[PDB]
RNA sequence: UAUUAUAUUUAUUCAUAUAAUUAAUAGGAUAAUAUUUGUAGUUUUUGAUACCAUGAUAAGGAUUAUAAAUUGAAAGUGUUAAUAUCAUAAUCAAAAUUUAUUAUUUAUAUUAAAUAUGUAUGUGUAGAUAAAAUAAGAAAUUA
């Protein structure tokens, strides 16, 4: 687009507030994921029917060395806690550790504890014009 | 769990100023409009609601 | 099943090498070059 | 198209205050989804009141007769027990079978959130004020 | 609409009520047929080879 | 009756203006002359009305008569005052229409909708299951529930 | 095809495509052409084993035809088969009237 | 000069027909009919593969059965758990939808035995530290063996 | 002077042939004649050109589970490969195996065409993984690693010939090579006749003997190898007292020329004249007379001939069904033949 | 009777991408295959009348009797023999029909002429070019390559049209002659440019439904309820029909010829006549079991 | 019907010509358009910079 | 690879073939995947022969292989990238950059318009078109119209 | 009315006749139709836009399953799905490649075939003109990128390179 | 133009332009190409 | 002057991109025989790249018109055909808002299928701004 976050900005034009189908989008920018939402916890952004078997960054599927960090994807469970182990997300910038583990996050993938857009921005990324303008949204102050 | 006693970073996110005005681009004051309607003036008020 | 790969490219160029070969290019469509383009009956009576 | 500009690197260690700023927002959320399941719930099992509007027939008959006597003599301890909820009321309002269809086409209920105020409220400001940190879609007191 | 016998059913209502007072949900997220589910859109309807649309299946 | 959130104000001038579309709504001035009929009512306004809008429309796809260059120009403002009782014609039957539903509605002891004053009963608008806990034009707290305007038996 | 996928390294596999899209197998019969006499000196079907048929099928019927369209294999002389094979247990389920 | 033939001649049909074969899956000759057993189970190579739908593939299905089982060992298809047997350890594991039991939901599955509340505005503040005592008698349910 | 990638390569063929070749030059590329493919590479380069080039799912990607670094820089912050030991406290492993990924052969058609269930593709024909080496598709020990460099690379050197050469892939590719890659006669003139064949062509022989035909073909629809001649004897025995031609016809077509002319054997067109006989088929029992005929092709190429007795006996078969058939014209032919 | 009968209908479809191509194409075709249709009736009906020639009780097969007395009963409450003469009288009335048809035919294919033909309408024409509505693919796009503004591409949609007409030649000859669809088969490469065709035939066939292998049986004691027709039942619990029914049967020891019947449910000389191979039943045999 | 009825006494035409009921307002919508927010008539918002 | 010798002009045009690939493993994996989820979701009993027990050992073992099929393609079709063959330009399948039919994206589908390399046939750019379909019931019809015609009519056996 | 799906043998009846779920039960067991049981008789919907001749598209046969809570996730959908084995998506997929040519055949084998040599791209061949030309009027810009290098670095027993002026 | 080729196959521009056909000339076969007729190859296949 | 009308209506709260190796041909049954079953010469060049690397198609109404007629244009808006010589950045899921060039659903009933936006009740409410004479229905101050 104008300021490369990725190196798809290089690749990819924005065509303006170009409206788009209902649910069909090239970039799955999941911004309302830590969402609470009373009655509906276990169906917010979780999978449908309560009887399903797991997602599948919750298994080792095959002979691996190990990996660097899990995805969202998989659910946080009695392991997430107890295990006390490593669970790391790709969230910006690098990565995200669940290293304060507690029960209420059982049940649900980790969308719902990664929070997708962050109410502290540093003005380390961000433009000198930026920065003004996120004043003028009024997220910074000045 | 055990909630901490104590924030740390969160809860010192700059504050986020609630919109001010109402109506378009959250700036229409609240102050009497076009609309009003009275009831001082006729058994049908001026200018009516449909 | 022979028609299911009868078209294969190399089978057309074996086809093709085979003509060489033997020495034939003349009825084959790539192997062939006619530069030669003919020309129409001029018309007396149009001369425009 | 001018050449998109490189986003400049995120910095030093803000990898790990985004860490710690996440960390301890999850945090927060334990708390509110603590207290919001906690208003929800009380909210469902707290008895409301009336989800009909008393602007229309049959339920602009007096509260003694018609409707409403039907109301006391059969349905007067199933309203009470499912908690006045609008649903719940209109459903028992459909499988009492003596008012036909008129559950929907003459009955005028309230709005869902006129509807979803406790039993007995007097203000208007009660909607416009409830808790707006319980995250129930609305669903608390 | 033939049934399982020894299946306490209910027959398609006929007060305009019960279905606005059923719990019975809208079509919230994308919306499918297991056949034109291939073409994935109205807008991009894909077809594989151009046949006629009133085309009489031998 | 239904429709008891808020509604907008439109002035007269363009509430017939829409001409053919609603104010000449053919089935609403039949709606309205049926409250007439009901009442025991001599429909002269609205009969006029619909008078006027029937040779409106009729001589809408029609092109207007020619203007002479006359430095004196009177046809402008005949024609001017021409409209003007047409329009002041349309602005007493619109007034008529809106009394006797208001009327009419008190009498069937039917609620009118938002801050729609009906002098049959209540000095003031009828303000009841309102978007704001404040008067939308005394800017006075509502009562829970909607305030109740007629009787109670029906 | 005889324009472009007639030849080359994609002949083949557009042939495959093509018979494959056409592999339907289309089979049509005439119930008073089932209204015949079974060699057993039975009528093969009368109007109660017709009736048996037209219940036994919902929408395979029109117009006093019976059609089933074999969809299942690639080649056609095995929707021939599995057609042939479905059609003549549709008979013999219809013919216990 | 200017001419084209409104109909291929008979000559130049008779090269277009004669320079190409004839493929033998035009003629259909039939004498003996369908082979109901053998002909759809015939060589493995020469199969006639059902196409479309998963409804078509029955014998491929039977055998998908038999290989998954005879691969798959209930040592590696035990541990995977439902929804539900996970989300059984949450302080509020259920709680009716509001849309129908949502006059069924109880104030007791509320777990008030794990966060605290002040009486003074009726609030619950904040929440004990549950993942210390927790202690489960079942971590996974009664069917599961390691 | 040079800034190159590949540091050093080798050789394909060894200086036992080397030696002896280079005195000849090779008319090479004229743009670039010098042509250091993906053979030429070393082991570990080419280990590194095969682990990468993949999304995911080639290992070359740290996060990819079979990586082989501990260390990654996240734009100048560190992250280290949590290995299987600790994983598994949480991500409990399900590992069933090299056989897990090698479907069975009665699936292929299913998958369209394949065997294996790998990121790359499993081409079974010669040409497109082979690295130096014609790629053979060893379905025993199909790792992730990919040792062997028979996968159709996705984005290795050379691999756009070979996506070009698996996109003009024929109708039947994998089935076809699959099948001739394997199971050819060998020297010893002999049929393929194989040992993990042997017990199921038991279970064949024992239910069609019995009589038990739809049984014995849905097994028979598991013969992935040849069966031996007597399978197909069994297989059309059973149809005789049913008279089940077409069937009978369908067993008999599906060794004779399909599968090495393992049914052309004559006690099998004796069954298959029998049904003839049973279905009352003059022209079965001439078909059947024909394929004992034979021509050149089978009697000589493929040598699947019959022996004389054998012959005999079936013509006085035909000449015992045409002339009790009252089939003047057909017997006297068959008898000409005599 | 003449052009509403039938026994292969070759319906081919020319696909071009213009309508005009197809318009002339189908002209060309239609022409090529009256044509050629005329001379397979030709030949068909000089057979057909040959052969009705001399049709008397002297000109007739013993396959034909075997295959029009193959029958256990009829309608006069008894097995029919059908002679040389009452056979002769069923092929001639059908000849009759067949002729009758097949002239028709020649009749629509000498018809048309330069003057006043008439392709689009099969009573006066053989074969008639049935139009087929054209597939049509339009589909809106952008124009411009705007990367900032979405409204100044929208303002650009140009539509264009994928278009791709057809015709469909109607054979309908009243018998399946395997020459003449040879010669149809190979328009496939004298077709014109960008113009293709399918074929589409219908043909009439005979399956036959048959007693051992696919029963009329009455209903089983165990009722299949809605259980048995379950989600992957299809496949789990049903074989592919038709049952396979041991046709071996194991004879008891001290069996009868008789007594092998009635536990068979067959007719003693039928059994007889499906095991004409025994005089006398011992122990321990296989017999043929009669579909019967 | 006004076609209809001259179709069935001609003469009658001549009053249906002069009304115009044979008469075809050769009208339509503006047809479907993405450039145009309702599709029909209106484009979008137009911003100076 | 490093920009030495490069043969075509756009280097992204190896994710072309990277696409048709992808193509490839999702029709290989596709029965097996289709399969999978129906068995491991499948709640109401399989059938007589399978069932309760047996169902939920075989069940959860069937989920263990659809876990164990690496390289699966479970990928939604919707999702995977969509890019033109020809100048590499990337379309979101849906909206106007996309010509479905040859699968390219507004840009070089425009110039290949513009320029003579497709045959089509310019009509109105306000109206419906020339397909009375299209013409009667908008977009969606057609959409009907096409899977009425490729699958819906057919009596299926 | 909430009534008991009831249905009496044919033997109950002082008639015997064939009854609907029988015939039902052996329709799906011919052709092999999966009986959902958990079909509620409160939702026979039909597509009126579909079936109902009083809209535009009025189709006759019901376009789509008016059926909110649907998705491929289910099993009932899996079982009715057209595959992508052999549909337009293979199509695309083996016809749509940047270049045609390597669609139809190899590159090399036709060059080798029509030609001898086997010829370079366009764009190569552009860049091998340019080096012929700019290293004809001028050197001394060029590097040395190669694949491997041992050879350059390393050239062989003889061959030692030309210094230019 | 290009280093990416125009195709002269599917290219409309190309098969009509007056070096080749145009649409509205009638389209007809030119001559026919009887080549695997006036020499047709043996049968040698790569693969034994 | 004539060959002829804009002062009306409906409008304004607007956001989405990611985790490096693009260099080549290699035919298998019903074909009168190739183990060519399994076709093995490494390392002399460099542009479309993270980087200069020409061209070529949009948006924008203000006076060629009334009858059998359309109220959308060339001045070119990112990807395209000759300038080289800093670096591999390219979707296979789950993704990080600063980007002018955007029509949001408004109080009887509110989460079931690839998951699908929790915030902004307020006198229709500053300033300046949007659209349209086309199946809708509009009428009078030419340069």
């Amino acid at each position: 687009l104008k300021m490369a976050k990725s190196a798809f900005g290089f690749y990819l034009a924005r065509r303006g507030q170009r409206k788009f189908p209902f649910l069909r989008r090239p970039h799955i920018k999941n911004t309302h994921a830590m969402n609470l939402s009373a009655p509906y916890f276990w169906s917010f952004m979780t999978a449908k029917s309560q009887t399903y078997f797991l997602p599948e960054e919750n298994y080792i599927t095959g002979d691996w060395t190990g990996k660097f960090f899990v995805s969202k994807l998989q659910v946080y469970t009695l392991q997430h806690a107890t295990s006390g182990s490593t669970v790391r997300v790709k969230s910006f910038p690098s990565v995200f550790e669940l290293s304060s583990p507690s029960r209420w996050n059982i049940g649900k993938e980790l969308n719902t504890l990664t929070k997708p857009r962050m109410d502290l921005i540093d003005e380390q990324m961000l433009t000198k014009k930026q920065r003004l303008d996120y004043v003028k949204a009024g997220l910074l102050p000045k | 769990t055990a909630t901490p006693e104590r924030f740390s970073i969160l809860g010192t996110t700059h504050p986020k100023p609630k919109r001010t005005g109402f109506g378009r681009n959250n700036k229409m004051r609240s102050k009497p409009s076009d609309n009003v309607a009275w009831y001082d003036k006729g058994p049908v008020e001026w200018l009516p609601r449909p | 099943s022979r028609y299911y790969e009868w078209g294969r490219a190399v089978k057309q160029f074996n086809f093709i090498e085979f003509r060489r070969r033997n020495g034939w290019m003349y009825d084959l469509h790539l192997m062939k070059n006619t530069t030669k383009q003919v020309g129409p009956l001029r018309d007396f009576n149009q001369p425009d | 198209w001018a050449k998109p500009k490189k986003r400049p690197k995120v910095g030093q260690g803000f990898h790990e205050k985004a860490q710690k700023w996440r960390d301890e927002f999850l945090l927060d959320r334990h708390r509110i989804l603590a207290d919001s399941l906690r208003a929800y719930v009380e909210f469902s099992a707290s008895k409301r009141t009336e989800p009909w509007d008393t602007r229309f027939r049959p339920f602009d008959r007096v509260e003694k007769d018609g409707v409403y006597v039907l109301m006391r003599h059969l349905m007067e301890d199933k309203f009470q027990l499912c908690n006045y909820h609008h649903r719940p009321v209109k459903r028992l309002f459909c499988n009492v079978g003596l008012l036909g269809p008129q559950v929907t086409t003459k009955a005028r209920w309230k709005p869902y959130r006129y509807a979803t105020n406790p039993a007995n409220t007097s203000k208007a400001e009660r909607i416009f004020q409830k808790d707006k940190t319980l995250y129930t879609h609305g669903h608390n007191d | 609409m033939q049934q399982v016998p020894g299946k306490i059913d209910q027959t398609p209502f006929e007060e305009d009520q019960t279905w606005l007072l059923n719990p019975i949900p809208v079509q919230q997220l994308e919306q499918h047929h297991p056949e034109k589910d291939l073409q994935d859109l109205p807008f991009v309807n894909h077809e594989q080879f151009p046949r006629s649309l009133e085309w009489t299946a031998p | 009756n239904t429709f008891l959130t808020k509604s907008v104000a439109t002035p007269p001038i363009s509430v017939i203006r829409t001409g053919p579309k609603w104010w000449a709504d053919p089935e609403r001035m039949v709606r309205q002359k049926l409250m007439y009929f009901t009442l025991g009512v001599d429909q002269l306004p609205l009969r006029r009305t619909a008078v006027i809008q029937k040779d409106l429309h009729r001589f809408h796809m029609c092109k207007p008569p020619p203007r002479i260059g006359d430095t004196t120009g009177y046809k402008r403002s005949r024609a001017a005052q021409l409209t003007t009782w047409y329009r002041r014609i349309q602005y007493q039957e619109y007034h008529l229409q809106h009394l006797f539903t208001r009327h009419v509605w008190g009498l069937v002891r039917a609620y009118p909708g938002n801050t729609t004053k009906i002098q049959g009963k209540a000095d003031d608008g009828y303000v009841g299951y309102d978007s704001v806990p404040y008067h939308r034009y005394n800017r006075t707290p509502l009562p829970f529930p909607a305030r109740e305007i007629y009787g109670r038996r029906e | 095809n005889n324009l472009e996928y007639k030849r080359y390294d994609w002949q083949g596999w557009y042939q495959r495509m093509v018979d494959v899209h056409n592999r339907n197998i289309s089979l049509r019969c005439r119930v008073s052409d089932l209204k015949r006499l079974d060699p057993n000196g039975v009528p093969f079907v009368d109007m109660q084993t017709e009736r048996r048929l037209r219940i036994l099928a919902e929408g395979r019927v029109g117009m006093g035809v019976l059609m089933l369209d074999s969809d299942k294999y690639e080649d056609q002389k095995d929707n021939m088969t599995f057609g042939s094979i479905k059609l003549s247990e549709l008979l013999s389920d219809a013919r216990k009237a | 000069l200017g001419y084209m033939h409104r109909y291929t001649p008979w000559e130049w049909i008779a090269v277009q027909e004669a320079d190409q074969p004839l493929i033998a899956e035009q003629i259909r000759q039939d004498n003996i009919g369908t082979s109901y057993f053998f002909s759809l189970n015939r060589y493995w190579r020469y199969k006639a593969r059902p196409h479309g739908y998963i409804r078509h593939f029955d014998n491929e299905v039977r055998d998908l059965f038999q290989f998954v089982d005879g691969v798959t060992p209930w040592k590696q298809a035990q541990k995977i758990r439902t929804y539900w047997e996970v989300r059984a350890h949450h302080p509020m594991p259920q709680f009716n939808r509001p849309e129908v039991a949502m006059h069924r939901n109880t104030v007791g599955l509320l777990p008030a035995h794990m966060w605290e509340t002040d009486k003074k505005t009726g609030k619950v503040k904040a929440v004990k530290d549950s993942v210390r005592d927790y202690q489960t008698k079942t971590p996974l349910p009664k069917w599961v063996q390691l | 002077s040079v800034t190159g990638v590949f540091s050093k390569g080798r050789g394909i063929g060894h200086a036992a042939v080397t030696s002896i070749l280079r005195y000849i030059p090779r008319a090479r590329v004229p743009w670039q004649p010098s042509r250091f493919g993906r053979e030429n590479l070393s082991a570990s380069d080419l280990a590194v050109l095969w682990s990468r080039g993949r999304y995911r799912d080639g290992p070359g990607n740290y996060n990819s589970g079979y990586h082989t670094e501990k260390t990654h820089v996240l734009e100048d912050n560190t992250v280290t490969m949590i290995p299987k030991h600790e994983l598994e406290k949480y991500m409990p492993d399900i590992s069933i195996g090299p056989k897990a990924l090698v479907t069975p052969v009665s699936l292929m058609s299913a998958r369209n065409g394949h065997r294996v269930t790998h990121d790359l593709l499993h081409s079974y024909d010669p040409h497109i993984g082979r690295l130096d080496k014609p790629a053979v598709v060893d379905h025993d020990n199909i790792t992730v690693e990919d040792p062997n460099r028979v996968g159709l690379n996705a984005a290795t050197l050379d691999c756009r010939g070979r996506i070009y050469r698996w996109l003009r892939r024929g109708p039947f590719f994998q089935e076809d090579h699959y099948f001739r890659r394997s199971l050819r006669l060998n020297r010893d003139g002999t049929v393929p006749t194989a040992a993990h064949e042997a017990p199921l062509m038991r279970k064949i022989v024992r239910l069609a003997q019995r009589g038990h035909l739809k049984a014995a073909c849905e097994e028979y629809r598991r013969v992935t190898t040849v069966p031996p001649v007597e399978v197909y004897r069994a297989l059309t025995a059973c149809c005789i007292p049913g008279g089940l031609i077409a069937d009978a016809v369908a067993i008999f077509e599906d060794g004779n020329s399909k599968l090495f002319y393992v049914a052309r054997d004559g006690e099998v067109l004796h069954n298959v004249m029998r049904c003839a006989i049973k279905a009352k088929n003059r022209v079965r029992v001439m078909w059947v007379y024909n394929v004992m005929r034979g021509r050149y092709y089978e009697n000589v190429i493929v040598r699947a001939e019959i022996d004389p007795i054998w012959r005999y006996r079936i013509a006085l078969l035909a000449l015992e069904y045409f002339l009790d058939h009252n089939c003047a014209e057909e017997a006297g032919t068959v008898y000409s033949y005599l | 009777d003449g052009i509403h009968g039938s026994e292969v209908t070759y319906k081919i479809v020319l696909e071009g991408f213009w309508d005009h191509h197809v318009m002339k194409l189908a002209e060309d075709v239609c022409m090529f295959l009256r044509d050629v249709g005329r001379q397979v009736t030709e030949e068909k009906l000089v057979a057909v009348r040959r052969v009705m020639e001399g049709l008397t009780g002297g000109a007739f097969d013993p396959e034909l009797i075997d295959f029009f007395n193959a029958a256990r009963a009829g309608p006069f409450g008894r097995p029919d023999e059908y002679d040389a003469e009452e056979v002769a009288n069923f092929v001639r009335a059908d000849l009759k029909r067949l002729e009758e048809q097949c002239l028709n035919v020649i009749n629509r294919c000498n018809v048309p002429v330069p003057g006043a033909t008439n392709i689009y309408d099969p009573q006066v024409s053989w074969p008639y070019v049935e139009k087929l509505e054209p597939w049509v693919r339009m589909a809106e796009f952008w124009t411009s390559s705007s990367d900032t503004s979405f409204t100044e591409l929208e303002m650009s949609t140009a539509h264009y049209e994928f278009r791709k007409y057809f015709r469909v030649i109607i054979c309908k000859l009243p018998f399946q002659s395997t020459e003449f669809e040879k010669r149809m088969y190979d328009i496939r490469h004298w077709l014109h440019r960008q113009t293709t065709c399918e074929f589409h035939t219908i043909y009439r066939k005979n399956v036959i439904h048959d007693g051992s292998v696919f029963p009329t049986e009455h209903d089983p004691a165990t009722p299949t309820t809605h259980d048995h027709h379950r989600m992957f039942s299809f496949a789990l619990d049903w074989q592919s029909a038709p049952v396979n029914r041991l046709s071996v049967a194991r004879v008891l020891e001290g069996d009868d010829w008789e007594r092998v019947a009635q536990r068979l449910g067959c007719s003693v000389d039928d059994l007889k006549e499906a095991n004409p191979a025994i005089e006398e039943l011992e122990a321990g045999a296989v017999l043929n079991v009669p579909g019967g | 019907i006004a076609n209809a009825l001259v179709k069935l006494l001609p003469l009658t035409r001549i009053p249906l010509k002069k009304s115009g009921l044979l008469s075809v307002d050769r009208r339509r919508e503006r047809g479907q358009f993405p450039g145009y927010l309702d599709g029909k008539k209106v484009k979008r918002k137009f911003a100076k910079r | 690879m490093r920009h030495i010798g490069q043969d075509v002009p756009k280097r992204h045009t190896h994710f072309v073939l990277e696409s048709r690939l992808m193509y490839e493993k999702s029709f290989r994996d596709s029965w097996l995947h289709s399969v999978c989820r129906a068995v491991s979701q499948i709640d109401e009993p399989l059938s007589k022969t399978i069932s309760g027990t047996r169902q939920k050992m075989l069940q959860r073992k069937v989920t263990c292989f659809q876990y164990n099929q690496y390289g699966l393609f479970k990928v939604p079709y919707y999702r995977l990238a969509n890019v033109d063959r020809y100048h590499a330009v990337q379309g979101v399948p849906g909206t106007r950059e996309w010509v479905p039919y040859a699968n390219v994206s507004y840009w070089t589908m425009n110039k290949m318009v513009r320029s003579g390399n497709l045959l089509v046939h310019r009509v109105h750019y306000t109206g419906w078109g020339t397909d009375p379909h299209l013409k009667k019931g908008g977009w969606e019809h057609r959409w009907n119209k096409v899977m009425q015609r490729n699958a819906l009519q057919y009596s299926r056996i | 009315g909430v009534h008991r799906v009831g249905y009496t043998h044919p033997s109950t009846l002082p008639v015997p006749c064939a009854q609907r779920w029988d015939l039902r039960l052996a329709r799906a067991r011919i052709f092999q139709e999966y009986i959902e049981e958990k079909a509620p008789g409160a939702w026979q919907l039909e597509d009126e836009r579909s079936m109902s001749p009083e809209f535009k598209t009025f189709t006759g046969y019901p376009m789509r399953e008016m059926r909110p809570g649907y998705g491929q996730n289910l099993p009932d959908f899996i079982m009715k799905k057209r595959l992508p084995n052999n549909t337009h998506y293979e199509l695309f997929a083996r016809r749509d490649i940047p270049n045609e040519d390597n669609a139809m055949y190899g590159k090399y084998l036709y060059d080798m075939t029509v030609h001898g040599t086997s010829l370079p791209s366009t764009y190569r061949m552009h860049k091998d003109i340019n080096k012929a030309q700019r290293n004809d009027r001028k050197l001394s810009g060029n590097r040395f990128r190669v694949l491997c290098s041992s050879g350059a670095k390393k050239p062989p027993s003889g061959w030692e390179p030309i210094p230019d002026a | 133009v290009g280093y990416t080729p125009v195709n002269p196959d599917t290219s409309p521009m190309l098969a009509y332009s007056q070096y080749h056909w145009h649409y509205n000339l009638p389209q007809g076969m030119e001559r026919p190409h009887g080549v695997n007729r006036t020499m047709t190859a043996p049968y040698q296949s790569a693969h034994s």
